[PDB]
RNA sequence: GGGAGACUGGAAUUCCUGGUGUAGCGGUGGAAUGCGCAGAUAUCAGGAGGAACACCGGUGGCGAAGGCGGGUCUCUGGGCAGUAACUGACGCUGAGGAGCGAAAGCGUGGGGAGCGAACAGGAUUAGAUACCCUGGUAGUCCACGCCGUAAACGGUGGGUACUAGGUGUGGGUUUCCUUCCUUGGGAUCCGUGCCGUAGCUAACGCAUUAAGUACCCCGCCUGGGGAGUACGGCCGCAAGGCUAAAACUCAAAGGAAUUGACGGGGGCCCGCACAAGCGGCGGAGCAUGUGGAUUAAUUCGAUGCAACGCGAAGAACCUUAC
């Protein structure tokens, strides 16, 4: 990656829903190398959302991630052995990536002792805006806006 | 006391930062220092310490009832802009910023340079 | 490169009393402007600097406001 | 040139001046 | 900004007096001596004193060199150009001699803010009579005299004539376009830089500001040390300066440039080097190898990266060398 940016990977269209957000989520939640189990977990969570909200999964997940999609990030730059925190805006792709990473990483903390209901509950909470992903988003924007001063390096 | 319009003096050197809020006649009503906020040694030369000192001094000035403040800044800056932003974020209104640094006309002898 | 406005025929004489002509050549802080910026010759630049110093010493221009 | 030459000269001069300082009172006593 | 004398201006540092104000300030790679809580730092007002003169301000001006810039006044030295009226070779150099001569240093009497040899602490370190930090006397400053040295360097004595040019810049006279202002262009005299032929040089380099081509005069050199030392002499209050050897010892000491190597010297470009993400080690138990102690040996090798689930891809006897 020293010379130039590597070409971006293509995304296979999701066969059941047609939008790649769900396949991105199932690829991220995948671990130990198993597509079927992760697929069934995500599908169970989505169908629990179906039976609990009564709306279409695609649009509800869309505005949930939009409401948990971050806008700015903080980056470290070191001079003379001392670090500086600079705010940089984020491309939407990495914004959605980080939001989904937060969701998946923190979906192992709900205390209802099953992963599929964990995902359904956190997806619904983010849909309602009371989820912890909203909390991390607000914390990130607080960090970005509070330390907006240190940006004269222009990066 | 009730002074609705005062002045701010920020002294930013390479080893410390001192913030003083004064009356328009110069009487000091509140002051905070980079080592007064729990920083000892070189740690009190950083911009973060300057921000905390500015916030603390601004708080103390606010309980005396000050609204608008003018800024005179002095010294080789490390925490100048940080202190200005910390004063702004504490609710005070920064009217004017002027750099008053004593610049001799070639009198006296500087100490010998280090090696 | 510009020309010395005093080397011209209509160049006004340099007087230490004349606050406007001297203030043309002092910066916003009161310091005298360099010869490269103004574009006058060595002789007239020396006259300008001496006149500005004279004006400063009699409280007609500030000592570096 | 080379600074080795000035180095030799300076060392000789330094040693001689040190010797002169070491025998000041004796030299004044003898010369007088 | 060539020199001398007198008067005088502002910024800033320190100290003193007085308000406000509280617990820190100072310093460093990090600290600690140190200064404060008996009122420091910080912020205002008043006062005392000394030294150096921001901006103009540069490879720009002046001086024989050493050197010279806050302002004004008084006294005073040199240089350049134009005219060419005047004297009519009165010129050049100069052994010895005389004068001037940075800084440090010396004598007498003042002055003393800042800085700061010496001297005290603190820190680093194996030790630190140092580098770094906190204090700090002589001195730096003024008047009058001494000393007479510097990498006092262009490491290049002074005078004169000649040998292609290009291009910056400081001072002065004139011609042609003239808009008649402007580096309008040219011509010429005197300085100060860069580049460049011919020529010179061991090379680097110099090159009309010669280290080229020639004439006049002075100073100086004869292998490296011993040694710019001893002895004698002159000068100085002193420190010391000037003139200046021999015995002995080495077979070299030097100058410039070439190729490698090296640097606690740089600049670009790469690698899962960083950043970005996934999963771990460091916590628990077990299995090997290793460092450590033992007895009879606990067989030997292996020691950052590049030794340590490595030799040894299989130790009850054999393997085993104990």
């Amino acid at each position: 990656p020293r010379k130039g940016p590597a070409p971006k990977r293509p995304l296979v269209n999701d066969p059941v829903y047609g939008s790649q957000l769900v396949t991105q989520l199932v690829n991220k939640v995948l671990l130990e190398g198993k597509k079927s189990l992760a697929e069934r977990i995500v599908y169970g969570a989505l169908e629990q959302a179906r039976e609990k909200t009564g709306t279409d999964p695609v649009v509800t997940l869309k505005r949930a991630l939009d409401n948990v999609k971050p806008a700015l990030e903080v980056r470290s730059r070191r001079v003379g052995g001392a670090t500086y925190q600079v705010p940089v805006e984020v491309r939407p792709d990495r914004s959605t990536t980080l939001a989904l990473r937060w969701l998946v990483n923190f979906s192992r903390q709900r205390r209802e002792k099953t992963m599929v209901e964990r995902l359904a509950n956190e997806i619904l909470d983010a849909s309602n805006g009371l989820g912890a992903s909203v909390k991390r988003r607000e914390d990130t924007h607080k960090m970005a806006e509070a330390n907006r001063a240190f940006a004269h390096y222009r990066w | 006391k009730n002074v609705p319009h005062g002045a701010a003096h920020i002294k930013s050197t390479f080893n410390n930062t001192i913030v003083s809020i004064t009356d328009p006649q110069g009487n000091v009503i509140a002051w905070a220092s980079s080592g007064h906020v729990g920083f000892k040694g070189s740690r009190k030369s950083t911009p973060f310490a300057a921000q905390l000192a500015a916030e603390n001094a601004a708080r103390k000035a606010q309980e005396h009832g000050v609204k608008k403040v003018d800024v005179f800044v002095k010294g080789p800056g490390s925490g100048r802009e940080t202190a200005i932003r910390s004063l702004q974020a504490a609710g005070l209104e920064v009217g004017t910023i002027s750099d008053v640094t004593p610049q001799p006309h070639n009198g006296c002898r500087p100490p010998k340079r280090r090696r | 490169t510009r020309k010395c406005v005093f080397c011209s025929k209509k160049g006004q004489t340099i007087d230490y009393k004349d606050t406007a002509l001297l203030r043309t050549y002092i910066s916003e802080r009161g310091k005298i402007r360099a010869r490269r910026v103004t574009g006058n010759c060595v002789q007239h630049q020396r006259d300008i600097a001496v006149a500005v110093k004279n004006a400063r010493e009699v409280a007609l221009l500030p000592f570096g406001s | 040139g080379s600074v080795i030459k000035k180095r030799r000269k300076r060392m000789s001069k330094k040693k001689h001046r040190k010797l002169l300082r070491r025998t000041r009172v004796q030299r004044r006593k003898l010369g007088k």
